[PDB]
């Protein structure tokens, strides 16, 4: 019975540890797939409006290129 | 044998000062910390310890935190009467809300404050010679109070483990809700804080206003009226730990006695008598009287039909001019009942508990000065109803994927909305399985 | 705390806005000295929204005014809170657009709008925590609405997690001759459909048929037009600076207003419109649902309602408005999309506005504003079947194909309307 009673404390002390790393990895996965989408969502936000800068400066060079009288 | 509160968001703030007012009132603590009829200075074991530390000068501090993520509602805090009671480290604010976003909550500007809330809780901690758990009041619908607690509640998990986590929610209601998408926070918090809750006690802001304007006559109620009434169940619940007494619960008891399965922990507490002065006036009731009015569903704290459902556990926590034979006899007529149906796994249905000081209502407020009061906290399955509600309107918005791109501009992706309502369904079905009747 | 920066930009935007700054002052009791002559402590709990605190206890608005007239700016100096302005935020140009988009939004905007970011910088610096940015402008001009949706875009570039809002007055031919404005106004929906967060659709159409046929003025004035604006803009933003927690900021008006990105062009209202020359809650509510009280020119009943929300201002039973808020709800279920639960939010402030006991505004999110849209793109099309004028645009270096996507993506928006106009439940 002593042994049974050892094996039934270490169980529920490896039931408590088990639960901390289930949670720990879960959020440290969760928090960092969400840091690569929400840099992804800003990072071609932005390449977004570089092609709205290359074709801004694109529109002042074929003005100037037809005032070529 | 200690416990620490945090509130969360607007809701849970504003519930915790109505909460911690009336704690000092039971107690006869001044706004100020002082409670004369103190003698242990600095310290001791005395059973309203459990809420309150104490300091050399005499004063009373809660073990509480009070965390939102704009300043605005705290601040009433840090001015109002009962700015002295807390220490300022245990008022934290931000300066951005979650603009009714979980993802803000949880993600953006959740992880700004995060540490900072757990350092101050670990000090709050190290205090302690011996800490039960923690009690966590947030609302289901707000950007702070779903996503931000989300995140407390795991990051608890992993500093404390199994040490227990019981929360106070605020269920959506469409009478004061200030978001369109609520169910969507409702279902996401619900789902991440699932299985890191030991038991959750939700209230129905509907179920409160209508018992405000039908028991207490009031024609247009308001936070304060709600809030107040919120702190009356709260009260009862503590006050097995906060009053001495032989006949009380505690965090493990009555925990041990209404969870009949991890995820099925979910619990409708009824409140009574909910009287008026005017009607309180020549006008004392019994402990049957308010026994069996814990069973009438127009005083549930959720809109739901319990006599629809089965009983699984009932806790029933008397307080005031209480003897045992009466609670007995009470007690043993709702046993021959048949309206009132229990499951078949569960013939000793009812944990019992008496704390012999009289319920206490602050100055200015609505409710009467009763001498003895019940709170019943009853784990039925009607309360998938609330459930069913929720879902439906969740999947309304989402069958069209209104409102997602805020959540997905702050991270998250849509397998996180299917994955949370795909946990939903599991406990709709759960709540069902439950009610069978065995082989 | 909670700080708003706003921009004006054309002759539109600095009239309307300067309007803007006459109302609200008064309602917190500011002076056109900026200094405080108000009696209730409620006037100022968030006067900081608006306005930055001097020494003296003198607030100053954080506003700036841009246009490419310098004559423009002289009128807002000379006006009755027109030294309550901070001088250094005026940002004056040379010439004028001559209302051509093209010349504000590439060639001479182009060549002020970094002075402007400059003003907008140290502005935006001097803030506990920005919450976003509102532009009032026309669409029809060529200042306004060419530089200002390219200030829109260049704001979103450096505050890209702040809120855009705009407050867009829409051309009409009751109001203005110029044969262009159809051109100007498709250009820059094309801007803000991509730009902004949230946009008050203003139509000129409807506030002269406001004037004309419910005010009794034949011959309304832009003096009368924006009298109409100014109590619009002064209760679309009253949540934002009054006590009150319903969409009490501008992100949290979003997140209820806007269920999709594309979707964000509002449909205001106000109530009552009465002529000088002749109220319970139940004809406030009547009132503001009604086509007629719309500042913008669309019928709600022509389409759905996404999102609502209304506010009500003035001393009143809150149980007589949530009883008629939702006797409005349900008697016109019909007009309401049955996918967005509960879609229509109320809000009450205490404070009413200069001249009446009890005001009501509505903003909505309508599928009717698709008949907007379809005016413009009508007009639009006309004049670009055949290329006219074309050659004002082409000149400033701009080719054919962008004035066809302009085009065609406002067909889209109107396209996308319908459907979730036509969508079901089940
Ligand atoms: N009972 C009660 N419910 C409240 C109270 N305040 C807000 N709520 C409810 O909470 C929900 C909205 O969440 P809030 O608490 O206001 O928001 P928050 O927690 O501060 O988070 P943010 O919106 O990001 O600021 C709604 O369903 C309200 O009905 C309150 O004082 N008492
Ligand atoms: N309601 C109202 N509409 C105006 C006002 N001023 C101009 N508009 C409208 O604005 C459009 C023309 O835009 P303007 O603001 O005059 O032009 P701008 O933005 O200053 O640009 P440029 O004059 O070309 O340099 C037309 O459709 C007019 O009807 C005003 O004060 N009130
Ligand atoms: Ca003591
Ligand atoms: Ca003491
Ligand atoms: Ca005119
Ligand atoms: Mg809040
Ligand atoms: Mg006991
Ligand atoms: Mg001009």
């Amino acid at each position: 019975k002593r042994e049974h009673e050892r094996e039934v404390i270490q169980k529920a002390i490896e039931e408590n540890n088990n639960f901390i790393k289930m949670a720990k990895e879960k959020l440290a996965q969760k928090m960092e797939s969400n840091k690569e989408n929400r840099e992804a969502h800003l990072a071609a936000m932005l390449e977004r409006l570089q092609e709205k800068d290359k074709h801004a400066e694109e529109v002042r060079k074929n003005k100037e290129l037809k005032e070529e009288a | 044998r200690e416990c620490i509160s945090i509130h969360v968001g607007q809701a849970g703030v504003q519930i915790g000062n109505a909460c911690w007012e009336l704690y000092c009132l039971e107690h006869g603590i001044q706004p100020d910390g002082q409670m004369p009829s103190d003698k242990t200075i600095g310290g001791g074991d005395d059973s309203f310890n459990t809420f309150f530390s104490e300091t050399g000068a005499g004063k009373h501090v809660p073990r509480a935190v009070f965390v939102d993520l704009e300043p605005t509602v705290i601040d009433e805090v840090r001015t109002g009467t009962y700015r002295q009671l807390f220490h300022p480290e245990q008022l934290i604010t931000g300066k951005e809300d979650a603009a009714n976003n979980y993802a803000r909550g949880h993600y953006t500007i959740g992880k700004e404050i995060i540490d900072l809330v757990l350092d101050r809780i670990r000090k709050l901690a190290d205090q302690c010679t011996g800490l039960q758990g923690f009690l966590v009041f947030h609302s289901f619908g707000g950007g702070t109070g779903s996503g931000f607690t989300s995140l407390l509640m795991e990051r608890l998990s992993v500093d404390y483990g199994k040490k227990s986590k019981l929360e106070f929610s605020i269920y959506p209601a469409p009478q004061v809700s200030t978001a369109v998408v609520e169910p969507y926070n409702s279902i996401l918090t619900t789902h991440t804080t699932l299985e890191h809750s030991d038991c959750a006690f939700m209230v129905d802001n509907e179920a409160i206003y209508d018992i405000c304007r039908r028991n207490l006559d009031i024609e247009r109620p308001t936070y304060t009226n709600l809030n107040r009434l919120i702190s009356q169940i709260v009260s009862s619940i503590t006050a097995s730990l906060r009053f001495d007494g032989a006949l009380n619960v505690d965090l493990t008891e009555f925990q041990t006695n209404l969870v009949p399965y991890p995820r099925i922990h979910f619990p409708l507490a009824t409140y009574a008598p909910v009287i008026s002065a005017e009607k309180a006036y020549h006008e004392q009731l019994s402990v049957a009287e308010i026994t069996n009015a814990c069973f009438e569903p127009a005083n549930q704290m959720v809109k739901c039909d319990p006599r629809h459902g089965k009983y699984m556990a009932c806790c029933l926590l008397y307080r005031g001019d209480v003897v045992p034979k009466d609670v007995n006899a009470a007690i043993a007529t709702i046993k021959t009942k048949r309206s009132i149906q229990f499951v078949d796994w569960c013939p000793t249905g009812f944990k019992v508990g008496i704390n012999y000081q009289p319920p206490t209502v602050v100055p200015g407020g609505d409710l009467a000065k009763v001498q003895r009061a019940v709170c019943m906290l009853s784990n039925t399955t009607a309360i998938a109803e609330a459930w069913a509600r929720l879902d439906h309107k969740f999947d309304l918005m989402y069958a069209k994927r209104a409102f997602v791109h805020w959540y997905v501009g702050e991270g998250m992706e849509e397998g996180e909305f299917s994955e949370a309502r795909e946990d939903m369904a599991a406990l709709e079905k759960d709540y069902e399985e439950v009610g069978v009747d065995s082989v | 705390m909670r700080e708003i920066v706003h921009i004006q930009a054309g002759q539109c935007g600095n009239q309307i806005g300067a309007k803007f700054w006459e109302v609200i002052s008064d309602e917190h009791g500011i002076d056109p000295t900026g200094s405080y002559h108000g009696d209730s402590d409620l006037q100022l709990e968030r006067i900081n929204v608006y306005y930055n605190e001097a020494t003296g206890n003198k607030y100053v608005p954080r506003a700036i005014l841009v246009d490419l007239e310098p004559g423009t700016m002289d009128s807002v100096r000379s006006g009755p809170f027109g030294q309550i302005f901070r001088p250094d935020n005026f940002v004056f140009g040379q010439s004028g657009a001559g209302n051509n988009w093209a010349k504000g939004h590439y060639t001479e905007g182009a060549e002020l709008v970094d002075s402007v970011l400059d003003v907008v910088r140290k502005e935006s610096e001097s803030c506990d925590c920005l919450q976003g940015f509102q532009l009032t402008h026309s669409l029809g001009g060529g200042t306004g609405s060419g530089m200002g949706t390219l200030l829109i875009s260049k704001i979103r570039e450096e505050y890209p997690d702040r809120i855009m809002n705009t407050f867009s007055v829409m051309p009409s031919p009751k109001v203005s001759d110029t044969v262009v404005e159809p051109y100007n106004a498709t250009l820059s929906v094309h801007q803000l459909v991509e730009n902004t967060d949230e946009t008050y659709c203003i139509d000129n159409e409807a506030l002269y048929d406001i004037c004309f046929r419910t005010l009794k003025l034949t011959t309304p004035t832009y003096g009368d037009l924006n009298h109409l604006v100014s109590a619009t803009m002064s209760g679309v933003t009253t949540c934002l600076r009054f006590p009150g927690q319903l969409n009490a900021d501008l992100r949290k008006l979003a997140v209820n207003m806007v269920p999709f990105p594309r979707l964000h062009f509002f449909m205001p209202g106000f109530a009552p419109l009465t002529s000088r020359g002749s109220l319970t809650v139940p004809e406030l509510t009547q009132q503001m649902f009604d086509s007629k009280n719309m500042m913008a020119a669309c019928d709600p009943r022509h389409g759905r309602y996404l999102t609502v929300a209304a506010i009500f201002r003035g001393r009143m039973s809150m149980k007589e408005v949530d009883e008629q808020m939702l006797n409005v709800q349900n008697k016109n279920s019909s007009y309401f999309v049955e996918w967005i639960p509960n879609n229509v939010k109320t809000a009450v402030c205490d404070i009413p506005p200069r001249g009446l006991k009890m005001s009501a505004t509505f903003i909505g999110n309508s599928t009717a504003i698709q008949e907007l849209f379809k005016r413009i793109s009508e007009q639009f099309t006309a004049m670009f079947r055949r290329k006219a004028f074309l050659h004002w645009y082409t000149g400033e270096g701009m080719d054919e194909m962008e004035f066809t996507e302009a085009e065609s993506n406002m067909n889209d928006l109107v396209s996308e309307y319908q459907q979730y106009q036509d969508a079901t439940a089940d």
